């Protein structure tokens, strides 16, 4: 009844409070998997060296 | 000489085996017989490619050195011992070294671009055609293709 009233949380009897403190929200990387295809970008280095090679 | 290529061909075929060893650590006191089999007979295989793409390579790296040896014949020439030296001797000894450190560059580079090409097919192997297969003929048969493809590299006589 008291909030159609506009009246403050706080101006009504009430049975207690809690104070949360949880800092920290969330703790990682977006993408922990696609990673993993990357170690397939090392070998361009033996395919740039094999085009070289082709070269010279 | 024969004594280290053995041992890096071995190393280098059993390295697979060190990283299957604790990833899924399935009856080792069973496996450990076919994990020693593997390893030797992707050794035996190495080793054959390892000839062959040196043999094939030495033509190239024989010129691949000129600039090298052109280099080495400054030094062993610009002295006064040259002055009355062998006059010929001196580019046998630069050949012989230069052979020598064209040799151990080129098996290196061999070595590791066959262990660089070894561990690119093998986990997308074990990543997708598990979804039929069980894990375990799967690893095997990647490693399998992975040894024939090393060896056939070598000599490529399609």
């Amino acid at each position: 009844k008291a909030q159609r009233n506009n009246e403050d949380v706080s101006v009504i009897p009430p049975l207690f409070t809690v104070s949360v403190d949880h800092r920290g929200t969330w703790n990682p990387w977006v993408s922990t998997e696609v990673l993993a295809a990357a170690i397939g970008l090392v070998i361009y280095y033996l395919a740039f060296s094999a085009k070289s090679h082709i070269q010279a | 000489s024969s004594a280290l290529f053995f041992g890096n061909a071995f190393i280098v075929s059993a390295i697979p085996i060190w990283l299957y060893w604790r990833i899924w650590h399935m009856d080792l006191i069973q496996s450990a017989v076919l994990y020693s089999v593997m390893t030797l007979v992707s050794t035996y295989l190495v080793a054959f490619a390892y000839k062959n793409v040196k043999f094939v390579l030495k033509h190239k790296v024989a010129q691949k050195r000129e600039d090298a040896v052109s280099k080495e014949v400054t030094r062993k020439l610009s002295e006064a011992d040259n002055r009355k030296m062998s006059r010929k001797e001196k580019d046998e000894r630069i050949l012989w070294k230069k052979n020598e450190v064209a040799d151990y560059e080129a098996t290196t580079f061999s070595i590791f671009y066959n262990n660089t090409l070894f561990l690119v097919l093998v986990i997308v192997a074990s990543f997708f055609i598990l979804k039929n297969f069980n894990p375990t003929v799967n690893y095997i048969l990647s490693i399998s293709a992975s040894s024939g493809l090393i060896a056939l590299l070598s000599t490529g006589s399609k």
